[PDB]
């Protein structure tokens, strides 16, 4: 049999002379005598010729022990998101002096940049090979017609790789220390990955010691994402083929069913970022798991900190302002009372109840649809849990989805996937769920001793002047501070902004109001 | 990246000028030949080597003691 | 007017640090992306203003088609005949910010507050029936 | 259009050579680690008779070195990838390259691993008058 694989597209029909022939099929046939090859001193060797070389159908599955695998598994994709860029490109079918491969043109990322190249490839010589520009039409089809004009417009190759390698290098710098590609048509992109790709043994960056992900030509020298500039070659990406896993007809009917928000803008981008997408979609759409892990990249403990002293207090202040005989807890897989100490009657609900405390832990898939009429007594907790509208009487907290940071990636469908450790994907995002509540108002509730000294009470408790109107810790007048209360606030006041700067918000039952907290102070 | 030479390109020039450099004439004119080349340009490195040339301005001069200010 | 010409020079802006650091941060910038930097403050160095000023020589005596001017010039009167003018008296000119300049050299002794505010009404009727001759 | 070129068999090997940093390298790793070398090389016709010189214009071998096309043995221009002889072609392109009948099974490792010597015009070893 044979292969498309370096496939000859020259025009001329005279095969080679032997001694410049690459191989024994694609000799001329005067000198094929039984297989084997006789010189025939009657006809000379050229000394010009150009034959264009086609670069599809690589097929690189080997098993080298120096090397790193470049086709990766499904879990070890899982654990890599983070570094995920989604990859599609556009072609053009060769003319004059030869015809029957393809070139690449446009290039598309999961960012939305578009890089347009000269059609160039790789010619031979009587003495070499050969990296040049050549002459190509676009493809007949006629949705392709919005490549006509792009035809004039190209950039010499290397203004290319350069751009590349400097795209990704700022788009991943602060995340990964890779990079994996997400393809559907997996050949072709394989195919035009020759241009700036360079595989290789794992090395070491030089003046960095992370691992190395680009490569200098000139210099002959790697680097990692934040100190290469002037570098025009990626040195170890990973792949990963989506199509693989099992999908029909094109990705643009695939993508259809669930995201309704990418359309298709006719250009690269798009294909990418449609891919990535569904990626996204078949592997975390799911329930969330617990045992995969991710590193801080980074303060996130303080974030984490933050929503704990958030919701104790705020718990807390719920329950001492309007004493609530059952406490009915929704979405919570560990039967762990926030606040500690409470006479409240304690519920566990989820949709997912463990072995154990599965006496404890109901199963219940709340929808306001169906469960509207059923909690009607004490109040409900969402924390983080992630419902259709809400009931009348909650404490819900909800991360919003609008927010940027480098914290959340991009999801489906206009919901966001949150990483902080284990992969959290929220919904999108929208008003309709609180149409039965109002935003939490900023406050403090303190309830314990003050300061010292005195240790009584009217006016012996160090006093300094902090003059704040909704520190609600009766020791307080105006001088309002006991000094623990005062920087006590300060603290809690700092975790409050940095967990509301996080993304998420919160709300509570029409029914709040703080001045029966101070009617609980007066004693 | 590139952004990151043409912001700093225009700190320098806001000290240079309050270093009273405008009061001579010809090399105003040069120092801010350069800035806008800067501006302008499209690639990287040519930009650096215009950015060397015009710090050399404020080097070649004794009112920026930078030995106080690279202690980090 | 003076013995020597004054040279005026344009300086550069002024750089906000903490909203391009925000913004890096949040992933905005990247290299070959679509939106990015294009409008800046350009500095302009001594002879700035005479050589805008020389960009008159592309003003050049022209004659004009004076039929189709004359048949023109009353459809654009007609595109124009919705509306009401006519002189008014100096009581009723209405002024938004009464503090910019008052050209030469009427600058060397305060912004057009003060002409505006020193002529009695007589005076500025008087100042047009005077114009009008 | 255009006429096929490489057999099944060699797949792997020329596209994690032609995408490797270190051709050279690469391909002795591949060998040293269970690989079946490349082998659809062109194989030559003539008398087993002449100089033992391998580099030559026109097929001379002798009883035991083995003619073969010379062209179709420069692993770089077989990958088609650029050469790294400073300046600037191969020279394998255009003559004939006669192997030890015995190693003259890969002759791409042998063209990559031995030389001829300058003087006696033959493979170090293979033989060499010099010494
Ligand atoms: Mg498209
Ligand atoms: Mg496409
Ligand atoms: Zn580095
Ligand atoms: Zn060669
Ligand atoms: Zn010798």
């Amino acid at each position: 049999n044979v292969t498309g694989l370096f496939k000859d597209c020259s025009k001329v029909i005279t095969g080679l002379h032997p001694t410049q022939a690459p191989t024994h099929l694609s000799v001329d046939t005067k000198f094929k005598t039984e297989g084997l090859c006789v010189d025939i001193p009657g006809i000379p060797k050229d000394m010009t010729y150009r034959r264009l070389i086609s670069m599809m159908g690589f097929k690189m599955n080997y098993q080298v022990n120096g090397y790193p695998n470049m086709f990766i598994t499904r879990e070890e994709a899982i654990r890599h998101v983070r570094a995920w860029i989604g990859f599609d490109v556009e072609g053009c079918h060769a003319t004059r002096e030869a015809v029957g491969t393809n070139l690449p043109l446009q290039l598309g990322f999961s960012t939305g940049v578009n890089l347009v190249a000269v059609p160039t490839g790789y010619v031979d010589t009587p003495n070499n090979t050969d990296f040049s520009r050549v002459s190509a039409k676009p493809p007949p089809g006629d949705q392709f017609k919005h490549l006509i004009p792009l035809m004039y417009k190209g950039l010499p190759w290397n203004v290319v790789r350069i751009k590349i390698v400097q795209m990704l290098s700022d788009t991943l710098k602060n995340l990964s220390d890779r990079v994996v590609f997400v393809l559907w048509a997996h050949g072709f992109e394989l195919t035009s990955m020759k241009y700036f790709v360079k595989i290789g043994p794992e090395r070491t960056c030089c003046l960095c010691d992370r691992r190395a992900t680009c490569f200098s030509t000139a210099s002959d020298t790697y680097a990692c994402w934040h100190h290469s500039i002037g570098f025009d070659y990626v040195y170890n990406p990973f792949m990963i083929d989506v199509q693989q896993w099992g999908f029909t007809g094109n990705l643009q009917s695939n993508h259809d069913l669930y995201c309704q928000v990418h359309g298709n803008a006719h250009v690269a981008s798009c294909d990418a970022i449609m891919t990535r997408c569904l990626a996204v979609h078949e592997c975390f759409v799911k329930r969330v798991d617990w045992t995969i892990e991710y590193p801080i990249i980074g303060d996130e403990l303080k974030i984490n900190a933050a929503c704990r002293k958030v919701q104790h207090m705020v718990v807390k202040a719920a329950l001492l302002a309007d004493k609530f005989p059952v406490l009915h807890d929704i979405g919570n897989p560990k039967a762990i009372k926030c606040v500690p100490q409470a006479d409240v009657e304690w519920k566990f609900y989820d949709a997912q109840p463990c072995s154990d405390k599965a006496y404890k832990i109901e199963e219940l898939f709340y929808s306001y649809a169906t469960h509207s009429d059923k909690f009607t007594d004490g109040v409900c907790l969402f924390w983080n849990c992630n419902v259709d509208r809400y009931p009348a009487n909650s404490i819900v907290c909800r991360f919003d989805t609008r927010v940027l940071s480098n914290l959340n990636l991009p999801g489906c469908d206009g919901g966001s996937l949150y990483v902080n450790k284990h992969a959290f994907h929220t919904p999108a995002f929208d008003k309709s769920a609180f149409v039965n509540l109002k935003q939490l108002p900023f406050f403090y509730y303190s309830d314990s001793p003050c300061e010292s000294h005195g240790k009584q009470v009217v006016s012996d408790i160090d006093y300094v002047p902090l003059k704040s109107a909704t520190c609600i810790t009766r020791c307080n007048l105006g001088g309002a501070v006991c000094r623990h209360h005062a920087n006590e606030y300060r603290l809690y006041l700092d975790a409050y902004n940095m967990m509301i700067s996080a993304g998420f918000s919160l709300w509570v039952y029409k029914q709040f109001d703080t001045y029966n907290l101070w009617n609980t102070f007066t004693r | 990246k590139m952004s990151d030479v043409k912001c700093t390109s225009v700190v320098l020039l806001s000290v240079l000028q309050q270093l009273r450099v405008e009061s001579s004439s010809k090399l105003w004119a040069q120092c801010v030949q350069l800035h806008n080349d800067i501006l302008l340009a499209k690639d990287t490195t040519e930009a650096f080597e215009k950015m060397v040339s015009l710090l050399s301005v404020l080097l070649s001069m004794q009112g920026a003691v930078d030995i106080n200010k690279l202690c980090e | 007017l003076t013995n020597n010409v004054a040279f005026q020079t344009v300086k550069p802006g002024n750089f906000n640090k903490d909203f391009y650091d925000f913004a890096v941060s949040k992933g905005f910038f990247k290299e070959g992306s679509s939106v990015e930097l294009k409008h800046f403050f350009f500095a302009q160095d001594g002879n700035a203003a005479i050589s805008d000023y020389d960009y008159y020589r592309y003003n050049l005596p022209t004659m004009c088609d004076i039929r189709q001017l004359l048949f023109v010039v009353e459809v654009v009167d007609k595109y124009f005949d919705c509306y009401d003018g006519g002189c008014i008296n100096a009581n009723q000119v209405i002024v938004n910010n009464l503090d910019k300049s008052a050209g030469f050299p009427f600058n060397k002794w305060g912004k057009a507050r003060l002409y505006y505010d020193s002529m009695s009404y007589e005076d500025q009727d008087a100042l047009f029936a005077y114009t009008k001759r | 259009a255009g006429n096929a070129t490489e057999v099944p068999a060699n797949s792997t090997v020329l596209s994690f050579c032609a995408f490797a940093v270190d051709a050279a390298k690469a391909y002795k790793d591949y060998l040293a680690s269970g690989g079946q070398p490349i082998t659809n090389c062109v194989k030559m016709l003539c008398t087993h008779t002449g100089t033992g010189q391998a580099i030559t214009v026109t097929p001379e071998a002798n009883m035991d070195q083995e003619s073969f096309g010379g062209a179709s043995c420069c692993l770089y221009c077989r990958c088609h990838i650029d050469h790294p002889n400073p300046k600037g072609f191969c020279d394998l392109k255009g003559k004939y390259v006669q192997i030890p009948t015995t190693c003259a099974n890969d002759p791409v490792g042998f063209t990559l691993k031995n030389t001829v010597c300058t003087v006696c015009g033959m493979w170090k070893g293979y033989g060499c008058s010099c010494d």
